[PDB]
């Protein structure tokens, strides 16, 4: 019988499966790029999906059903999530650095100018503007979600959380449509590479963010959250704002300053 | 929807010596088994592919 | 641009709902509106075979390895020119 | 009761043990790769005949030692074993995630070994600069497998870093401030912070190379308006923090060994030691372009980077002098651990000072990409990082295993290793100054003498390594269990016995506030 | 206006979380979340160290802003003294259940 | 070039390399001071049975071992930086030569007046004439006028290379798409050798560089003779 | 005349190691000059300066490649 | 609960010192050997 | 660090074999490969 408040975790296979999924996804991407085939890739994604589901399930079991998230454990979770976001900020920094390296000193092969010759950039006042409003409006609704939750208001929490999600989906679809309509491609030199990798990786974070908010929505439906203890929601909110902010920076850098 | 958390609490606080990842009944056991089989299958298979890819032919 | 309205001495979810419905969503409506009255289908850009564009160092790993993933025949040419 | 223990662990000690096991093995691979390098250079002409295989060997030598030997032993092994014991924590903050950090490394290693099996391997250097690493000068899967090895290794360390930082901040006795934690802990936390910030940038840069190789991006390709120099910035922005990541936990171990074997109850200048690690930590992020003094940057930029690099000398010196002040007035015990520590202090300083020479962008024109650099870094790594591991290993072995080593043998081991590494690397300074490039399978005739002596040193160090395997066998063969340990009052990690229970601090420590 | 429907912690916290919460409100610290307040530490007024078992590690911060904690096992029986500063510690029972 | 059993730098053929020799002596002097001081202090700490194991007060003595290192670095940094700006500075060069890296050989271009240009390949081992240096000799050498400021532009048509000539104090990476400048001044006629200083794959060891410094007159006639 | 010539002098516009743009700008300047003088009936010899400078500093394969592209109508610079 | 104490907190047995000697030689030897075989592999291959 | 008496002392005899086995595991495999290395420039 422990007399400290931390959480001694039941031995678990998920770390091994996660690790092995990573072998299969990576091996797979390599088979796919070279010995044309998506077999390993597919098994990997499946094992990965299976691993994530069960790991996070056990965390909900450990916390909501078993009562292991004492205030000490909650405090550690806040720190871990903040540190993760910092990691992600630094990942994106690389892509920005790439953008600015190329656009501040355009090479002669591009015509010695930015945008490069032959590139027809999108209008930042058309759909990119819309996308900005959509994510910003997102930040307002997720915040209303959080205060409603803390005041004990179930129907409004869910109401606001649904609006937030819809906006995430609206963004995704607008960006998907923009990808299709764009008159330049990832292959169109350095302009295209920076545009689609930076926005692309962002697009991926929008989906991860939304998926995470969908998880919070269902968990809220099932009454997991209390008015004081709801760390999964907070983490999802922070991740969401982080996603908002990177967009603001892509918008100002790539779409506006770089057209 | 109805608030069924107290029941899930009892089920998962049951003194039965089962680790958290199997403590929900046999569904868990099927998913554990599926996931591992897939992992070990895929891992072996991925070693097989390192096999062929190593050579043009000995 | 620099804000301008007010609140704090009585607040809550109510205030944030108020901003969602009275400011944020209306902005999205307006911005949607600006877009619907704008996107004048861009004249297909003239194809020039610029060496810095349509880069093919290794074929893509799908289709015929010459088509980008969200290829649009209407606006995206191949290296040899427009398909259709 | 074996699968549930060694494969599904949620326990810091067992995860530590696994990490040491993994590292031990990797070390053999790396050592073997180094002998193959010096075999090729042990006399003029060619031994392997194929020079793409030499380049493959050099490249894998570096990856195995850095990512697979040093980092997992120091951070993964010592870090997991010691940090919680040193702060009275019941485990790490994220036990299950901790296990994933380990289990990612064998897959990571598999993918690197596989890189050298398939095609003609990755003969790039450990820098992996484009265009050589591009899909034309290195067509095929080799480089892609390397990239993926690093992605996995990278993820392992980031998740590890989050755990260490969270653990060290959140799980100390409620009365203990950060300024009452031992230096080894301080050293892991700071290292963890550098991992957190530096690896993501590497992950971006190699992801950009990956898309350049397989999705027709032109980040690094001038054809598309790319710049191969953008790669260097991104690599080295990581790469420099990485060298400080390799040595910092080393610094923390030396601090404890010097203090223990001098009979001091604490090191000299605790707060200066803390300050210096933070300063090295911070300055480590604004020096990266000293690996790029020959690529054609502005003279004003090169002046900044020379100057900024020099400043690291100042807090590093404060450490060296504080270890020495720790010896002052010590009841010095000449255990093998202490011999390792003393060698560290001298040899590190030498590698450090050749670093200072290189920091001069003037002089680096003629020294860059010569064996002078190889010497610098094999002094701070092969005799700095490795000596602290050895020393740490010998000192805490009884705590991990519950059995003692034979000290006489351990001293023999030290004596052989000392002669080997110095014989191997010392003459490389002359090579460099005389102008022998690095990454050569063969050399003008003039360089024959120093290359001959150097390769002979390899074998001395090999003998040293063979003996260490034996030394560990003997320990476990003879089973001399630990009776008493001294100085337990200021070394909490020894206070639950050797080895300690699977669960330590189930009831936490009692520390008054006052 | 609003309406309710969100459970509180009083309603739905379980396990160790619930125990810590209940204890907190009676002003007790069975799970060692707070730092204990020292006594004068003399032979007559020793520091009382709760344990569930027959011994417990004491770290003693002899003076404020010492960077080095003095650690020692404290055993059931006579009050023991910090090896470094002499301040007294006596072990006691109550961290216990029924 | 390097002679056998060599311990330091090759002899300086340019004034800028001469500068670096003295700067290295100046610096290595400081390295020997600090490394010897440390060894002495180490051996000092270890050779007495007298003890003081109670705690010691620190910050007073730490001033010294912070301020003094700082002074020493200023003594290194100042000359170091004087030379760097000297290497960079305004040239008034009388001639511009280009060199282009390739896997695995160098090409050269003299295009101030006429489009003169040639490859340059390591003489292999089997084909070496007697007294010719294994791994260093080329078919066509880079003939240039001694006693004159020359602009070298370095670049590459494939991967990274680096064009080094140690005895002249020269090393400039060769990057495709980029044109890197270094200046070149030989105090003496002669042959001077370097080798490629970035890892360009298999034959990285075997793309040497050979300057042939001769007077203006013979260089002119050599240029006329090569077209 | 202010001309007869050894090589391209120091140009304060391009004072660092990287001389990529000195090659480029002089190639551009030359052809922009040649265009406007071939079009408007005035001696093309006023443009010689830029030709010498760019011939001197530009790699042969750069000049060669850019000349091909100008003839192909894919030269990315605005002449 | 798991095995506690000296020789019991490891994923290998030390109960017999010669099974140990062999385990240790396979383990460290395989590690040491791998690069030589990778080189052989590469030398043959083509 | 004081130990207890070796519960299973390892005689100089035993040690000689230990050291021999251990050196042989490192040296034989490498030696085989290295001996046969001029034979590998062929295929
Ligand atoms: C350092 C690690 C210790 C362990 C060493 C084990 C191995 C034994 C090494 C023997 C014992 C170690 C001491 C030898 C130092 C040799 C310095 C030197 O020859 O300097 C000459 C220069 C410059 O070269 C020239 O301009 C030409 C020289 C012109 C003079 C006439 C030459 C006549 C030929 C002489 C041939 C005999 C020398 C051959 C020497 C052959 C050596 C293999 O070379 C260089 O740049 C070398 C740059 C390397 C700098 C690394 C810093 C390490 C400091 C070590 C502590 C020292 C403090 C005392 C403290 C002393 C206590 C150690
Ligand atoms: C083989 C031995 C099996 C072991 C059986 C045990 C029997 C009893 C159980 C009795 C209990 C009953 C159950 C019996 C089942 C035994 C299962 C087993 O054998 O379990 C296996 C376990 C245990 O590991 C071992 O296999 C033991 C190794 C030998 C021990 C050495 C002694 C320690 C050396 C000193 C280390 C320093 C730290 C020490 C101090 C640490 C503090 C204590 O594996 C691990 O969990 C971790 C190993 C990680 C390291 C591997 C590197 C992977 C690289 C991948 C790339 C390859 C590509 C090649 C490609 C090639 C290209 C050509
Ligand atoms: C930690 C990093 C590390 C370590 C330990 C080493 C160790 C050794 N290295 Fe290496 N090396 C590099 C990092 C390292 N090196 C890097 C980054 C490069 C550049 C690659 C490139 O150019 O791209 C390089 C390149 C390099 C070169 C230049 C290659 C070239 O330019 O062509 C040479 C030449 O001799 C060399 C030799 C050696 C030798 C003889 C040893 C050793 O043999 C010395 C003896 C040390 C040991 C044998 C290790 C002992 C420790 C253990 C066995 C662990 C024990 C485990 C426990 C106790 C738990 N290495
Ligand atoms: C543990 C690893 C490690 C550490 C700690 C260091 C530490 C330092 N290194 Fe090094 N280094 C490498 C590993 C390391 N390095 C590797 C692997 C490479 C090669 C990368 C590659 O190309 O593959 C490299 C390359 C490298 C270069 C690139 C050179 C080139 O390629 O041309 C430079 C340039 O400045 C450099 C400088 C330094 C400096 C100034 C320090 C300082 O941190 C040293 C500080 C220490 C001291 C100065 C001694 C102690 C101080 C005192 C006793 C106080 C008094 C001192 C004075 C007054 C001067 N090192
Ligand atoms: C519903 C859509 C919403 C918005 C976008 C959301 C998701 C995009 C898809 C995947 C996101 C994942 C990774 C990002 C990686 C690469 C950038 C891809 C971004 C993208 O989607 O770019 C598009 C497709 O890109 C291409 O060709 C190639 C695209 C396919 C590449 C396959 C995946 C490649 C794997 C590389 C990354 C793996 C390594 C990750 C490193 C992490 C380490 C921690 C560009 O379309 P295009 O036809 O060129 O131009 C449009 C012309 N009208
Ligand atoms: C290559 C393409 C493949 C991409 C695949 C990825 C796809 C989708 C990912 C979707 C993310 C889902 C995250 C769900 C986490 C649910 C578990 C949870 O939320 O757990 C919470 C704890 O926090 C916690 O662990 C918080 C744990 C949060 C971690 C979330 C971070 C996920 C980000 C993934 C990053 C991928 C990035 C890759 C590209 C760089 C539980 O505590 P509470 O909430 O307080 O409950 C307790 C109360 O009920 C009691 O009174
Ligand atoms: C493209 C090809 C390469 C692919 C490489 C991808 C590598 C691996 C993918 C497989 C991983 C999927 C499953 C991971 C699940 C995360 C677990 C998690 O959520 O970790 C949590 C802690 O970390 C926290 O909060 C902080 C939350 C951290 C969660 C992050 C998990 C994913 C990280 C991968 C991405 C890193 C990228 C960062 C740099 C860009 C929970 O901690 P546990 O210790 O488990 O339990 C603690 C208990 O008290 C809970 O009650
Ligand atoms: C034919 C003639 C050749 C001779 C040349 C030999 C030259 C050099 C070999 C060097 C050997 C010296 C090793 C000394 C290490 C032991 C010294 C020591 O100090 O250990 C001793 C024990 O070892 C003991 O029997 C003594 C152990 C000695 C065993 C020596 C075996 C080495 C054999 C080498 C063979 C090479 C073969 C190579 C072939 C490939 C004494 O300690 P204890 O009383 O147990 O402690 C008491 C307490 O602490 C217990 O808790
Ligand atoms: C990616 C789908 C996205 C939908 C959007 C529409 C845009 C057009 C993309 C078409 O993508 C197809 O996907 C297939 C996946 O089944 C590929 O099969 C490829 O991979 C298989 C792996 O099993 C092999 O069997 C096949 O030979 C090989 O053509 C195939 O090349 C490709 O045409
Ligand atoms: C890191 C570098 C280590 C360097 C190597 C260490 C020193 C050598 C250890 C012994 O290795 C053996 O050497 C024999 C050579 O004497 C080889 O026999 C070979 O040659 C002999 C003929 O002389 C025959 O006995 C054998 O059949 C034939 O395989 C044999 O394969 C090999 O195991
Ligand atoms: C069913 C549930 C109330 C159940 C309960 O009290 O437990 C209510 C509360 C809030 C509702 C949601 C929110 O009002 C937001 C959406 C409102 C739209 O008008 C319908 C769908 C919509 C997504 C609703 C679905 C569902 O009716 C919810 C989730
Ligand atoms: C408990 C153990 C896990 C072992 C491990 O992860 O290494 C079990 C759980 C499920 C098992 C697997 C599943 O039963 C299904 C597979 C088919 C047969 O049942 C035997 C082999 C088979 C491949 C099994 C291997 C192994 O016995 C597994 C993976
Ligand atoms: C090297 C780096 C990245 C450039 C690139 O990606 O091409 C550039 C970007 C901003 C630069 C810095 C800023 O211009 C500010 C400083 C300017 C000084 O003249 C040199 C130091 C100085 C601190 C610069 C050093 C270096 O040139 C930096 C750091
Ligand atoms: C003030 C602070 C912490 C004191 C404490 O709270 O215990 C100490 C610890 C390390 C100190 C620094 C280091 O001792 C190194 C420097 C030494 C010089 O004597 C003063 C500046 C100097 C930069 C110090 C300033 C200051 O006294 C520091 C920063
Ligand atoms: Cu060209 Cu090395
Ligand atoms: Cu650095
Ligand atoms: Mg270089
Ligand atoms: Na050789
Ligand atoms: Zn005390």
């Amino acid at each position: 019988h422990q007399t400290h408040a931390y959480h001694m975790v039941n031995p678990s296979p998920w770390p091994l499966t996660g690790a092995l999924s990573a072998l299969l996804m990576t091996s797979g991407l390599t088979m796919w790029f070279h010995f044309n085939s998506m077999t390993l890739l597919m098994i990997g994604l499946t094992t990965n999906m299976l691993t994530m589901y069960q790991w996070w399930r056990d965390v909900i079991r450990e916390s909501t059903f078993q009562g292991h998230h004492t205030p000490a454990v909650q405090k550690g979770l806040r720190y871990g999530m903040i540190l993760f976001i910092i990691s992600e900020v630094l990942f994106f920094t690389g892509f920005f650095w790439a953008f600015y390296h190329s656009s501040l000193a355009p090479t002669p092969e591009l015509g010695g100018c930015w945008p490069p010759t032959g590139i027809h950039p999108l209008n930042p006042l058309e759909v990119p503007l819309l996308n900005t409003s959509v994510l910003l409006a997102s930040g307002v609704s997720i915040t209303w979600a959080h205060h409603s939750l803390m005041e004990g208001d179930r129907k409004h929490m869910l109401q606001a959380l649904f609006i937030t999600i819809t906006l995430g989906v609206y963004f995704t679809l607008l960006q998907a449509s923009e990808y299709y309509e764009a008159p330049f491609t990832i292959s169109d030199g350095v302009y295209g590479s920076t545009f689609f990798v930076a926005t692309g990786f962002h697009g991926l974070h929008v989906i991860i963010g939304s998926t995470f908010l969908i998880v919070c929505f269902f968990r809220q439906l099932k009454f997991h959250f209390t008015s004081n203890h709801h760390f999964g929601f907070e983490a999802a909110a922070w991740y969401w704002h982080f996603v908002d902010v990177v967009w603001l920076f892509l918008y100002v850098s790539i779409y506006w300053w770089g057209s | 929807f109805e608030n069924r958390v107290a029941e899930k609490q009892k089920l998962f606080q049951e003194d039965n010596g089962l680790p958290v990842h199997l403590k929900g009944g046999a569904t868990d056991n099927i998913l554990y088994r599926v996931t591992m089989t897939l992992c070990l299958g895929g891992t072996l298979y991925s070693l097989y592919c390192l096999g062929w890819a190593s050579f043009p032919h000995k | 641009a620099s804000a301008a309205k007010g609140d704090h001495g009585g607040t809550g979810a109510r205030t944030w709902r108020f901003l969602t419905f009275g400011l944020a969503l209306p902005s999205v409506a307006l911005c949607t509106l600006n877009s619907w009255l704008h996107s004048g289908h861009r004249e297909r850009p003239a194809f020039i075979p610029y060496h810095h564009l349509r880069i093919r160092t290794k074929p893509f790993s799908w289709g015929d390895g010459n088509h980008t993933f969200f290829h649009n025949p209407r606006v995206n040419p191949l290296p040899t020119g427009y398909e259709k | 009761m074996f699968i549930n223990r060694w494969l599904f662990s949620t326990n810091h000690k067992d995860i530590g043990t696994l990490y040491l096991l993994f590292g031990a093995w990797a070390g053999m691979v790396g050592t073997a790769l180094s002998l193959l390098i010096r075999a090729e250079l042990g006399q003029p002409g060619t031994l392997l005949g194929d020079d793409q295989i030499y380049n493959v060997v050099v490249t894998a030598h570096a990856f195995v030692m850095i990512f697979f030997m040093v980092m997992p032993i120091m951070i993964g092994g010592f870090g997991n074993w010691l940090v919680p014991l040193m702060i009275g924590a019941p485990d790490m903050a994220f036990p299950r995630m901790n296990n994933m950090s380990f289990w990612l490394l064998p897959p990571s290693f598999l993918l690197l070994l596989a890189s050298s099996m398939v095609e003609a391997g990755a003969g790039t250097g450990w820098t992996v600069y484009p265009p050589l690493a591009g899909n034309l000068a290195h067509a095929g899967a080799s480089v892609d497998l390397t990239i993926f090895s690093l992605h996995l290794a990278g993820v392992s360390s980031i998740l590890g870093a989050i755990n260490f930082i969270t653990t060290i901040i959140n799980m100390k006795p409620p009365a203990m401030s950060q300024y009452q934690t031992p230096l080894f802990v301080w050293s892991v936390m700071i290292t963890a912070v550098l991992l957190l910030l530096s690896l993501p940038v590497l992950a971006a840069g190699i992801t950009m190379l990956l898309t350049d190789r397989n999705l027709n991006t032109t980040f690094f390709d001038p054809a598309g308006g790319g710049d191969p120099i953008l790669y260097q910035h991104l690599f080295w922005f990581f790469g420099h923090p990485e060298v400080y990541i390799l040595i910092l936990p080393g610094f923390g171990m030396i601090s404890h060994i010097v203090t223990y074997y001098s009979g001091k109850k604490e090191p000299f200048g605790y707060m200066g030691m803390v300050w210096a690690m933070m300063s090295i930590g911070f300055l480590g992020f604004i020096v990266w372009a000293h690996h790029m003094f020959t690529v054609g940057m502005d003279v004003d930029t090169r002046a900044y980077f020379t100057s900024a690099t020099m400043i690291i000398a100042i807090p590093t010196g404060v450490k060296v002098f504080s270890w020495l002040a720790t010896l002052h007035g010590g009841n010095i015990k000449w255990s093998p651990a202490m011999m390792w520590a003393l060698g560290f202090i001298f040899l590190f300083t030498v590698g450090g000072l050749t670093g200072i020479v290189l920091a001069n962008s003037s002089l680096d024109i003629v020294l860059h990409d010569t064996y002078y650099v190889v010497a610098h870094f094999h002094y701070v790594l092969s005799m700095g990082a490795v000596f602290a591991i050895m020393g740490g290993f010998v000192h805490w072995f009884p705590l991990f295993s519950g059995y003692t080593l034979n000290d006489t043998w351990a001293k023999i081991h030290f004596a052989i290793m000392f002669v080997g590494v110095n014989m191997t690397f010392f003459p490389q300074h002359f090579l460099g100054l005389s102008g022998m490039p690095r990454r050569y399978s063969d050399y003008p005739d003039a360089y024959t003498m120093w290359n001959t002596i150097s390769s002979m040193g390899s074998f001395i160090s090999l003998t040293a390594v063979m003996l260490m395997v034996f030394i560990i066998w003997e320990a476990f063969a003879s089973k001399r269990e630990v009776l008493t340990v001294d100085l337990t009052t200021t070394n909490l990690e020894w206070l639950n016995g050797c080895p300690p229970p699977y669960h330590t601090f189930e009831e936490p420590t009692y520390v008054n506030l006052k | 206006a609003s309406g309710g429907g969100v459970p509180t912690d009083e309603e739905q916290a379980t396990g160790l979380e619930r125990e810590v919460m209940l204890a907190a409100r009676k002003g007790q610290d069975p799970y060692n979340i707070l730092a204990p307040k020292a006594t004068s530490g003399t032979k007559e007024d020793p520091n009382l160290v709760p344990s569930i078992t027959n011994k417990r590690i004491v770290g003693c911060i002899c003076e404020e802003d010492n960077s080095t904690v003095i650690w020692f096992w404290l055993h059931k029986g006579e009050a023991q003294r910090c090896p470094s500063c002499g301040t007294h510690y006596k072990l006691v029972p109550h961290q216990l259940a029924h | 070039m390097a002679y056998p059993m060599q311990l330091g730098f090759q002899d300086a053929t340019s004034p800028i390399m001469e500068e670096l020799l003295h700067f290295h002596d100046h610096t290595l002097m400081i390295v020997f001071l600090i490394s010897s001081l440390v060894l002495y202090i180490i051996s000092l700490m270890l050779t007495t049975k007298l003890t003081h194991t109670s705690t010691m007060d620190a910050q007073e003595v730490e001033t010294i071992w912070t301020i003094l290192p700082a002074i020493i670095l200023i003594l290194i940094a100042l000359p170091s930086l004087r030379i760097l700006y000297m290497m960079d500075e305004i040239n008034n060069p009388s001639l511009t030569v280009k060199t282009m890296g390739h896997q695995w050989y160098w090409s050269y271009e003299y295009t101030d007046y006429e489009d003169l240009s040639f490859d340059s390949y390591m003489i292999p081992t089997s084909e070496l004439k007697p007294g010719e240096l294994r791994l260093l000799e080329v078919d066509n050498r880079v003939v240039l006028p001694m006693e004159m400021t020359i602009r070298m532009l370095v670049s590459s048509e494939d991967v990274l290379h680096s064009w080094a000539v140690p005895s002249l104090g020269l090393k400039t990476d060769a990057i495709p798409g980029r044109l890197n400048q270094t200046t070149l001044m030989s105090s003496r006629p002669g042959l001077y050798y370097g080798q490629c200083s970035e890892i360009c794959g298999s034959n990285h060891s075997f793309m040497p560089i050979v300057l042939e410094l001769v007077p203006l007159k013979y260089f002119e006639k050599w240029s006329a003779s090569m077209l | 005349k202010i001309k007869n010539y050894q090589t391209a002098p120091f140009d304060s516009r391009f004072p660092n190691q990287n001389q990529t743009r000195n090659c480029w700008q002089n190639y551009l300047d030359f052809h922009r000059c040649e265009k406007a003088m071939t079009a408007k009936g005035g001696d093309v010899s006023v443009c010689e300066w830029y030709r010498r400078v760019y011939k001197s500093l530009c790699p042969i394969s750069w000049v060669s490649t850019w000349d091909d592209r100008r003839a192909e109508g894919t030269f990315p610079g605005k002449i | 609960h798991y095995e506690e104490g000296p020789g019991k907190n490891i994923p290998f047995s030390v109960e017999n010192k010669w099974r140990l000697l062999a385990m240790m030689t396979l383990f460290f030897g395989s590690g040491f050997a791998a690069p030589f075989f990778i080189v052989r592999h590469q030398l043959l291959k083509k | 660090i004081t130990a207890k008496p070796a519960k299973t002392p390892t005689s100089p005899k035993e040690q000689a074999i230990g050291l021999s086995v251990t050196f042989l595991s490192f040296l034989l495999p490498a030696g085989w490969v290295l001996y046969h290395l001029d034979n590998y420039k062929k295929s």
